[PDB]
């Protein structure tokens, strides 16, 4: 009679080897996702750079390639506004003084 | 007609006739052919596949349905307490959840320090000093 | 059953510990404690975590966005920001058209 | 100087013009489908938020209460000097957590596929595995199942200080205080007073 | 100053919502005992000389 009892005690020994992937994963899945949890912020990415979010980088561009190789996306993304300050007449006031000044 | 379908049919569920006023607002999708070669991944993911795992989740709201299983044995611990389920966990668990957090508590109290408290008030001071 | 419980035993005990973070059990919803609640929870995992705590690094030469394209999209202003970035692309060129 | 206007100007123009030209289709729906995301990314987020901010309550001071029943089952052996302020308050605090390890009990065989299931009804298939992970726990209760049902009705009496001294105070203490972080965006140094008062109006700030 | 850092917001569902139901686990660890407990069951009278 235990036997059955037995079994049934071992069958759920074995039956929690399909649950033995469901506690270490949450140590293990925090680390390597790695590849995925840039990618989502890289989306993020795909806003800052806006002076391409409304081309490419807010579909394909910045919200998947700068995720593994994100050395990339520094000067993919600081070019669009570095620029944009440079030609909003930033890296030239001086110009744009005396330009004005001589007016 | 992918860009605007997207647009659409979430409308379109709404807009049996109307289907032939958005059809002429399916081909403005064929200008961004070109754009497609990269934008075909987001064009579903705009407005409907983007609020399911795109900008309503970017995968936050993937576990914010997880924690509260647990948390569901305290309330229920005073929920099968009938004269403790209003008087305290509805009325402790749910008033920071109704309307207030919804944007800005995202983790236990952080998520505003680091987006409200750390860019949503410094986004501004980033460049109306430097422009 | 031994060789399992070698293997099975701290998994049962262990659970209970992510069980209100099952989702950072569960690999499909690790990712926002791994990245959307994370662009200072991955300052301990700096190298892990490139995601967001290197944005700033990431406009290390873009100084205007410096303090405001850091940690904003990755909780609440990835809805939000997109919006205005035209308006703001719109308008920046009027800032171009003063030039002009 | 008859080029220097459009130099810088076209830089980013050719963009306004491209965001002009892209702007029904998927170049600029980016910034135009979010346009709605001011509600649209906040339908599926904010039921799920909730389950997340009902949780703060919770998973952050309700079982924050624990310190009166976790300190006497792991201070006691480590340190003598807390374990004299281990089982003190237990006494009291955790007197009532003596009732509710009924209640974590009576959930395990009952109410876990009840309750730690309900709200996570699009991830059914995720707490499945964790509820037959806590089902599979029944098992050997399969022999000691008449401690599973008469736990409840005991509890009934014990609700009442179950929810006097343990589901009273700290549950109230994290609603209120988380209720001040978000309010610290624009007003922060006055915002622990306004904590319970200007929680809402906040967020659309 | 962005000095928040919120793993302890991902510790704070792993620090103390295992002790909540801290009796979970302890059903499943009378399951996995239990095979323990069986084999002892039936090495408890005549295979009490084993």
């Amino acid at each position: 009679k235990v036997i059955e009892s037995e079994l049934q005690g071992y069958l759920s020994a074995t039956r929690s080897r399909v649950g033995r992937c469901s506690a270490l994963i949450q140590a293990a899945s925090d680390v390597q996702e790695q590849g995925a949890v840039d990618d989502r912020d890289s989306f993020l990415h795909g806003v800052r750079d806006l002076l391409s979010i409304h081309s490419n980088t807010q579909a394909g561009l910045s919200t998947y390639v700068s995720a593994p190789a994100i050395i990339q996306q520094i000067v993919a993304l600081q070019s669009d506004l570095s620029s944009l300050q440079s030609d909003l007449e930033n890296s030239l006031p001086d110009d744009r003084n005396r330009c004005i000044n001589e007016l | 007609d992918a860009a605007r379908i997207s647009e659409v049919k979430a409308w379109l569920t709404s807009q049996f006739e109307a289907v032939g006023k958005e059809v002429p607002n399916f081909e403005y999708t064929h200008r961004s052919i070109t754009h497609l070669y990269n934008l075909a991944t987001a064009s579903q993911a705009k407005s409907q596949a983007a609020t399911i795992v795109a900008n309503d989740f970017r995968l936050k709201a993937s576990e914010y349905r997880a924690q509260a299983a647990r948390i569901r044995e305290i309330l229920e611990s005073a929920g099968m307490s009938q004269e403790s389920l209003p008087s305290n966990v509805v009325s402790s668990a749910q008033v920071l959840a109704n309307v207030a957090n919804l944007l800005n508590i995202r983790d236990t109290e952080l998520s505003s320090f680091l987006v409200a408290m750390g860019d949503i008030s410094l986004r501004k001071t980033g460049v109306e000093e430097k422009r | 059953k031994e060789v399992s419980a070698f293997f099975q035993s701290p998994d049962n005990s262990l659970y209970m510990l992510p069980a209100t973070p099952q989702g950072l059990a569960r690999d499909p919803s690790a990712i926002p404690s791994i990245c959307r609640i994370s662009a200072a929870l991955q300052y301990p995992a700096g190298l892990e975590g490139s995601d967001a705590s290197l944005a700033s690094v990431l406009e290390s030469l873009e100084f205007c966005l410096r303090v405001r394209g850091s940690e904003a999209c990755v909780l609440e202003d990835l809805a939000k920001a997109i919006d205005l970035v035209h308006i703001r692309q719109d308008l920046v060129e009027s800032g171009h058209s003063l030039l002009d | 100087q008859g080029a220097a206007q459009n130099l810088p100007a076209d830089v980013n123009q050719l963009i306004d013009q491209l965001e002009r030209h892209c702007l029904a289709p998927d170049g600029s729906l980016v910034t135009k489908s979010v346009y709605s995301d001011l509600q649209l990314a906040r339908e599926e987020m904010s039921r799920e938020r909730l389950r997340y901010l009902e949780a703060m309550a919770i998973y952050c001071e309700a079982v924050a209460m624990v310190e009166e029943y976790q300190q006497a089952i792991s201070v006691a052996n480590h340190g003598g000097i807390r374990d004299v302020q281990g089982l003190y308050p237990q006494l009291g605090l955790k007197n009532s957590p003596q009732v509710y390890e009924t209640l974590e009990h009576r959930l395990v065989v009952a109410e876990a596929a009840q309750k730690l299931r309900l709200p996570l009804i699009s991830d059914g298939g995720e707490i499945h595995e964790e509820e037959i992970e806590k089902w599979l726990g029944i098992t050997p209760a399969y022999l000691s199942y008449v401690q599973l049902q008469n736990t409840i009705s005991m509890d009934m009496a014990d609700y009442q200080m179950f929810l006097a001294r343990e589901i009273e105070g700290r549950l109230k203490e994290k609603c209120d205080k988380l209720a001040d972080a978000i309010v610290d965006d624009t007003d922060s140094s006055t915002g622990n007073r306004n904590s319970s008062a200007r929680l809402p109006e906040r967020v659309k700030f | 100053r962005m000095l928040e850092v919120s793993r302890e917001e991902a510790e704070r569902k792993r620090m103390l919502d295992e002790r909540a139901n801290y009796r979970h686990k302890q059903a499943l660890l009378e399951a996995y005992d239990q095979q323990c407990d069986e084999a002892t069951r039936i090495f408890a009278e005549y295979h009490k000389r084993l």
